[PDB]
């Protein structure tokens, strides 16, 4: 049914990256995906930067393994992602303090932390300059309000300073009530970042959907992701208006991650299911999936990272065998 | 050595909490006189609001003031009381400690960390403002000075307090002139006492790992851009907001030591109002003016009037009432 | 949409705003030659002096939106925090976005430099007026200023339009873009992208350093001028001079639908308040600029005939331009100028 | 002895009238030796140590055009703190310019405002410029302007200042001048709006003597005052500093129109000098290598391009240097 293969840009990235990657090759070869990926990698001449974005425009969806390293950052302003999705869901198997958790972090991206011109005054001042508009307030509401309807979420969270930020953070929320109007389906609420960081930890299953300006956003992204099973089990992507890029969610996992074969790659596999749920790829989509999570479920294999002591050369290899005929999906 | 120790009374739930207090301070009757004021925001000559000024004199004879609750200032846009009283004494330090209460049963039960943050500047000092129609602009500074200075504070506090190693808190990548010269002035007070070990950590990394296995830290010192959102974070992990103590400890030896609740007058007056953290907000003050002998009986009371499981008040999973639990204690203080 | 101008039976209303120092006792007189010149207007006078609160300012806004044209005196301010400025809250919060300053020597006055006749559109609305200063630290005030696209296109708009609607030929543009690369340059393109639009009309800039040079040597050069709202006055307050002081220059704050006419010059001449020695044909050639804006050119044309005829008259000369004679006797000059029979001329 | 200066004619003209001073300067038997230089950019970037090693060591300079990555000038305020920007206006006695008895100063700060500003677009469409101004830099520029007041004998030093609408920046500058004047009283020390400055100026400027003022708006007033005397060819400079460093200089540009072609006036580069020996200590020469040349364009005998007539580079400077031994 498939003449071809979707072609899919990927930048493998620096350390346990493109051992991640491999795990996502191989997965898919077993799987038979129709997917072509091809890789430009990453500073002397970056004309890389350009042969990236030439692919980008080419394909329009991505696969990354972060850059360990302004490298990322001009990638992610000249393709304008502007949403980032973290999909923080508790795999079955895989037992936290907080189980059975199903919450998606949408953080704005393009203003905020990464505008916010830093300059001196005096020897010893330091001085911040963050931007928040409506331009790209209101982009993100719509974004979120869309997606929680496309997805099925019966509640939208957005997530503010307006206590101390008056102007700035009541701006971002007048969007995210205007916008909330056309979407009378959507359960809208706001909530104050200081005290959702502590209903996090809490009652974590008082969330549907957060949407939230940036500053906040890359904490609540880590801080979910423990909650959920920690930073090898988490995916996201983030959307420009035609693009879409797929990773893992977690920012910073580790100072130094080094030593092969020991990172968990069920991020990157989850993720890149979710990749093709996007190519419109359905079925493989719930066919990588159900065998992770089902890999998960048996607990014979494991990661370091989540128990046991099975290297990610066996983890992945694992996955394979349960997507290759080994799986029921007979319910309809 | 009979101290006096200024008591603002806390408005809507701070008067049952505040006699709370006093009540189980009479129970082990520590050597403090409560000299009660208010610093309910009054509007200064000049042109700037100014403290009630018997409070401004109370507490500059006397140096440890224990605060309460504020009634939230949303009368007007005029200045909010809390903003008053750290800035006229310069309490350019607030302390918050996080400890797992052993009754309290909460997903997290291995929990000893303290957050220190840089109350001087950073969110503190926020300049918002307008561009265009829909453009806010904020400025924030982060300065040389009161950086080291929290840095020097917060490696004192470990010494002090006995407490093994130190973590700066920041984010390095996304504003590194800001926070570089935090780490920086953090970097050179860790010269100074290298028997603490001193580590760096992003805030997201924190986080990330705070939520999984929070054993792993136990002093951390952040500047003010981020605010209590990693503080409060933690408080989830011991379990509520109304058992966790803060103290803001100032410049000439000036201190006040306060709840961090809010002003719900819901269950105000009915009786039933939790007051475990200005207690604990005191045993701090106890443990700041020497009184060690005197604080460590009036908290493992505490401790084990929760542990104890029946004599607890409804906002911990019970049904009872705040005079329940402040005599459980005071007969306990009594061993 | 907004409420009509209060303008029925063909007399219209505008506001009047007497203002601090000698602004009370001018705007008085303009009354006395406005009743005598038989012209359709009315003065809701407005008070706009007390100091600290937006109770006295939020007033007279209001009564400009109510009523579409204003007259002032000059209120003066030295509340004394960093705040805001009285007067230019008016300009920025109506969007009285084009401070025009028409600059004809005069023919009795003499100075140093004859035949000069400058206009000098300028922007209104952003750059000083959009200083934001803050102490971040003891001893260090910092200021943040903004100088848009928009606002800068419309003065340019403006200045060409009004070039060629008076059919004058060069526009320069005035800028310190060389020092301020980014932000002048910005206002400079704009000017570029409208000189286009009005090829007829010779196109011109000049940094500004060198305008001041110019016009104290060579000043004839000069038709139209539009300059970002920068510089202090400096170009403003070189031609007052110029031609002769603060007492005769006389300047308008046009809007899109309001306006406020005025002195050119922000001074409440404190020192003579009371004294009739103050000069009025400023405020009177004001006046006249008012009257056109509401299109009584007719009643225009006989009040500033007559305000330039008293010029004429060495005795009618005030002391701020060297005369001996009073305001009052000016006044009686440009009345005994005005000649009109059945509400004519 | 001597006394070794350095020195740095530049682009255009700049050679040409440089030694055409070193010509006049050497015709009045003027104690000074010229150890040149050449400044140009080199990167962190820095200008040659050629010069900056010299000058270090023989302190005061001299100077003409240039043009412009970083601009020359720039760096010479930056690396040998040249904080503060005396300019005499005082007219000619012979050029004929409707002002005619202008003697002004102008002081002003070299070190802040414009000069630490950081233009950056906000939004599509919309720039933002940041300035900063200090205490230090003021107090430091005030007292400045009063030790100039009391040694050149100067009576009045009036700040200026637009607390219009600066009311912090200009409010501080302010605060910090009052303090100084009230350590002088010797000085005549009032504050007055820069508006009203050049209403003034224009008008009567001839009630004017030191003026100090901030950098926010910088080289205009001083320039206005120019005007008044004849123009940029006439106005002399110099940029006193830190160190012990003073390098004077001519404001005029590059000159590209006539580079060579023995077209220029050097008035200003003379005059810039004249200042030199004042500050070197050197009256007495002083007074000769000036009146010199106020009686050169008084008579009336010959006037460059910029005065109008047809004398070139040559033909007015030995027309001057056989004035001086005079």
């Amino acid at each position: 049914r498939v003449e071809g293969s979707f072609p899919v840009t990927m930048l493998p990235g620096d350390g346990v990256g493109p051992e991640l990657m491999h795990a996502v090759k191989e997965v898919f070869k077993a799987a038979a995906v129709p997917v072509e990926f091809q890789e430009h990698h990453l500073m002397a001449s970056e004309e890389k930067l350009e042969q990236v974005l030439s692919s980008m425009k080419e394909n329009k969806v991505a696969i990354i393994g972060k850059i360990h390293t302004s490298y990322d950052m001009r990638l992610r302003r000249k393709l304008d992602l502007f949403a980032n999705v973290v999909h923080v869901k508790s795999l079955p198997g895989y037992m936290t303090r907080h189980n059975n958790l199903d919450l998606v972090i949408i953080r704005e991206q393009t203003e905020g932390e990464y505008s916010s011109l830093e300059h001196e005054s005096a020897r010893g001042v330091i001085e911040c300059l963050k931007i928040v508009t409506r331009a790209k307030s209101q982009r993100i509401a719509k974004f979120a309000f869309d997606y929680a309807t496309k997805k099925g979420r019966g509640k939208v969270t957005a997530v503010h300073k307006a206590n101390i930020m008056k102007l700035g953070d009541g701006l971002f929320l007048q969007c995210c009530e205007e916008v909330a109007e056309l979407y009378p389906k959507i359960k809208f609420e706001t909530m104050i970042i200081d005290n959702c960081c502590m209903q996090l930890v809490q009652n974590p299953y008082q969330f549907d959907v957060l949407v939230m300006p940036n500053l906040y956003g890359n904490i609540i992204d880590n801080l979910a992701a423990g909650l959920v099973g920690g930073a090898g089990v988490v995916p996201g992507e983030s959307y420009s208006a035609e693009y879409a890029v797929f990773e893992t969610g977690a920012r910073h996992p580790f100072a130094q991650a080094v030593g092969r074969n020991i990172a968990n790659p069920t991020a990157m596999l989850l993720s890149a299911s979710n990749m093709l749920r996007h190519l419109n790829l359905e079925y493989h989509s719930s066919m990588i999936a159900d065998a992770v999570k089902k890999v998960i479920k048996v607990g014979k294999v494991r990661t370091s990272d989540m128990g046991g002591y099975a290297t990610c050369h066996d983890f992945t290899e694992e996955i394979c065998r349960r997507v290759k005929d080994l799986d029921e999906n007979l319910y309809f | 050595g009979v101290q006096t120790v200024t008591l603002i009374p806390g408005d809507g739930i701070g008067p049952e909490i505040s006699a709370a207090v006093m009540k189980i301070f009479d129970a082990a009757k520590a050597p403090i006189q409560w000299e009660e004021r208010n610093v309910t925001a009054i509007q200064g000559p000049g042109g700037k609001w100014m403290i009630p000024s018997e409070a401004k004199e109370s507490m500059d004879k006397n140096k440890m003031g224990l605060k309460g609750p504020l009634k939230t200032p949303i009368a007007a846009g005029h200045p909010s009381m809390n903003l008053l009283l750290r800035k006229t004494f310069d309490l350019y330090a607030n302390v918050r400690p996080c400890v797992s209460i052993e009754g309290y049963k909460t997903p997290y039960t291995d929990v000893n960390i303290v957050t220190i943050r840089e109350n001087t500047e950073g969110e503190y000092s926020g300049i918002e403002h307008v561009i265009v129609d829909g453009v806010v602009q904020s400025i924030k500074l982060i300065t040389e000075g009161a950086s080291k200075r929290i840095a020097e504070f917060a490696f004192e506090y470990a010494r002090n307090n006995h407490r093994s190693n130190v973590t700066a808190v920041h984010k390095a990548n996304i504003m590194r002139m800001s926070d570089g010269l935090f780490l920086q002035k953090c970097r050179e007070v860790a010269e100074s006492c290298k028997d603490i070990k001193f580590n760096e950590m992003y805030l997201d990394t924190v986080c990330l790992n705070m939520v999984q296995d929070p054993s792993q830290f136990d002093v951390l010192v952040m500047p003010n851009l981020y605010g209590d959102i990693l503080s409060d974070l933690c408080a989830g992990l011991i379990g509520g907001l109304g058992v966790t103590p803060s103290g803001n400890i100032g410049a000439n030896g000036v201190a006040i030591f306060e709840s961090v609740h809010g002003t719900a007058p819901d269950i105000a007056g009915k009786d039933m109002a939790n007051p475990t953290a200005l207690l604990l907000s005191a045993v701090m003050m106890l443990r700041h003016m020497g009184l060690f002998d005197h604080a460590a009986r009036i908290e493992a009371a505490c401790f084990a009037t929760i542990k104890d499981g029946k004599s607890l008040t409804k906002d911990l999973g019970g049904n009872a009432k705040c005079s329940d639990f402040t005599e459980e204690i005071c007969r306990r203080v009594k061993d | 949409t907004i409420p009509p101008s209060a303008k029925y039976g063909g007399r219209h209303t505008v506001t009047m705003i007497p203002g601090d120092g000698i602004g009370p006792e001018l705007m008085l007189h303009v009354k006395s030659v406005f009743r005598h010149a038989c012209v359709p207007v009315d003065f809701e006078e407005v008070h706009v002096s007390s100091n600290a609160d937006e109770e006295d300012i939020r007033n007279a806004i209001m009564a400009i939106r109510r009523n579409r044209v204003a007259l002032k005196g000059n209120i003066e301010t030295n509340l004394p925090p960093s705040h805001k400025s009285r007067n230019n809250i008016l300009r920025t919060s109506l969007d009285l976005y084009a401070n025009v300053i028409h600059c004809k020597s005069l023919p009795g006055v003499v100075t140093r430099h004859k035949d000069i006749d400058i206009l000098i559109v300028r922007e209104n609305t952003e750059g000083e007026y959009s200083s934001l200063e803050h102490e971040s630290v003891a001893g260090v005030v910092e200021s943040l200023k903004i100088i848009t696209k928009a606002k800068s296109l419309r003065i340019a708009e403006y200045a060409f339009k009004l070039a060629q609607e008076s059919g004058r030929k060069k526009v320069t543009a005035v800028h310190k873009a060389n020092i301020m690369k980014l932000g002048d340059g910005l206002f400079l393109q704009c000017c570029r992208e409208v000189a286009a639009r009005y090829p007829q009309i010779t196109f011109e800039n000049m940094i500004v350093d060198n305008t001041t040079m110019q016009l104290v040597s060579r000043p004839q050069q000069f038709d139209v001028m539009v300059m970002p709202n920068l510089y202090g006055n400096i170009v403003n307050n070189v031609c007052a001079g110029l031609v002769g002081g603060p007492g005769l220059v006389a300047g308008a704050n046009y809007g899109h639908v309001y306006a406020v006419f005025e002195t050119a010059t922000r001074n409440t001449g404190k020192s003579i308040a009371n004294k009739n020695i103050a000069n009025p044909t400023a405020t009177l050639l004001a006046s006249c600029m008012m009257l056109d804006h509401l299109k009584l050119h007719s009643y225009a044309t006989s009040i500033r005939k007559a305000v330039l005829a008293s010029m004429d008259n060495e005795n009618m000369h005030t002391p701020d331009i060297g005369g001996q004679g009073t305001t009052s006797e000016a006044i009686q000059d440009v009345i005994r100028h005005i000649r009109v029979i059945n509400g004519r001329a």
